């Protein structure tokens, strides 16, 4: 069996701009086996109203997966993506950082 | 289109 | 130019937990337009693309009997391979599926692929002649074999050289709004002081198509890839990617350092340079 960690990205479809909407992705590529749990984070709560792509895999056979949800940035808002897989002894968090 | 063909390893 | 279709194919096993996980999806370029997912609510190979919603329900009574067929024969499959490798009932199991074939820019058939992979790792491979296969290990010699017996390369290359090219052509007359587009990198670069000797320089490209780039930073014209930060293509979510690379510089050298995007998209590959 192999076994591949999730890379991660956190980050808009747009240039971030408050009061604006917007879509948050998280894309989590590099993986092996499938079975992955994604969750988008605002202020440290999941958001209910995430879609996700479609199953695929690279010419390397690791999978990959976009999770997307709509928002309006505010100053105040952290977003994160929380990750867990078998080769993550514990969910990994990774934060939005806006201008990434 | 699919392929109507695929066989069992 | 150059133009592909492909399907590609999961199953997992669910060891205590019945019927295997399915999904099948289907790319033109870079453009998914149909799947299949087992644990949907249809059970139908269901649309994702607008271009394709205009095939009849013969197209799609057609392709929900097709991917059918393929689940049931990866059902078989993961019972089988479990059986060649002696694994216990206990664990879960991977077989992915990648088939399809390329056309030049004279929409004319370039190549033919067919790839099967179990448990992450190549098990058996159609050759580049699409007449022979290349088996991993003893286990897929005993494929190998049966495939040659039932001469499913030669049915296979009919489909490859044949339907496939034929309906990807199809696809790419319906398709014509947003299928032969190429959409070039929009660019810039930004500076950020990391102390009053360093600098951070990052070149971004937005909303491109297809996925296919090169981003690249050199110093006095010399390629940078020691110091190169780079991130993995990634989907914008709207059918376009976006990519950036960075390198810490000496502050007062900035123009020294030139980032380099190729992309099908520019008629000539771009050089940026930061200017204040």
């Amino acid at each position: 069996m192999i076994q591949r960690t999730p890379k991660i990205q956190v980050y808009s479809r747009h240039p971030a701009e408050n009061g604006k909407s917007n879509f948050l992705n998280c894309y989590v590529s590099g993986f092996h086996p499938s079975d992955i749990e994604v969750d988008l984070l605002k202020n440290g709560e999941r958001i209910e109203k995430v879609e996700h792509s479609d199953l695929s895999f690279s010419k390397d056979w690791s999978f990959y997966l976009l999770y997307y949800t709509e928002f309006t940035p505010t100053e105040k808002d952290e977003y994160a993506c929380r990750v867990n897989h078998v080769t993550l002894s514990q969910p990994k968090i990774v934060k939005w950082d806006r201008d990434m | 289109l699919l392929w109507n063909g695929p066989m069992q390893v | 130019g150059s133009h592909s279709m492909r399907y590609f194919f999961t199953s997992v096993s669910r060891p205590g937990r019945g019927e295997p996980r399915f999904i099948a999806v289907g790319y033109v370029d870079d453009t998914q337009f149909v799947r299949f997912d087992s644990d949907a609510a249809s059970q139908r190979m269901e649309p994702r693309a607008p271009w394709i919603e205009q095939e009849g329900p013969e197209y799609w009574d057609g392709e929900t009997r097709k991917v059918k067929a393929h689940s049931q024969t990866h059902r078989v499959d993961l019972g089988t391979l479990r059986g060649y490798y002696n694994q216990s009932e206990a664990g879960s199991h991977t077989v992915q599926r990648m088939y399809g074939c390329d056309v030049g820019s004279d929409w004319r058939f370039l190549r033919g692929y067919h790839q099967y992979a179990y448990d992450g790792k190549d098990y058996i491979a159609l050759k580049e002649d699409l007449r022979s296969w290349t088996a991993a290990d003893m286990a897929a010699q005993t494929t190998k074999h049966k495939w040659e017996a039932a001469h499913v390369a030669e049915q296979l290359r009919a489909y490859l050289e044949g339907t496939c090219v034929e309906w990807l052509r199809r696809y790419l007359e319906n398709g014509k709004e947003t299928l032969q587009r190429t959409d070039a990198p929009k660019t810039h670069m930004t500076h950020h002081a990391v102390s009053d000797h360093e600098a951070t320089l990052r070149c971004w490209a937005l909303s491109f198509y297809p996925a296919e780039i090169t981003l690249t930073w050199q110093r006095d014209g010399e390629d940078q890839t020691q110091d190169t930060e780079l991130v993995e293509t990634r989907p914008a979510g709207d059918g376009t990617f976006q990519k950036w690379a960075a390198v810490v510089v000496p502050s007062g050298q900035e123009q020294r350092y030139t980032c380099h995007v190729q992309h099908e998209g520019l008629p000539k590959p771009l050089t940026l340079r930061w200017e204040p």
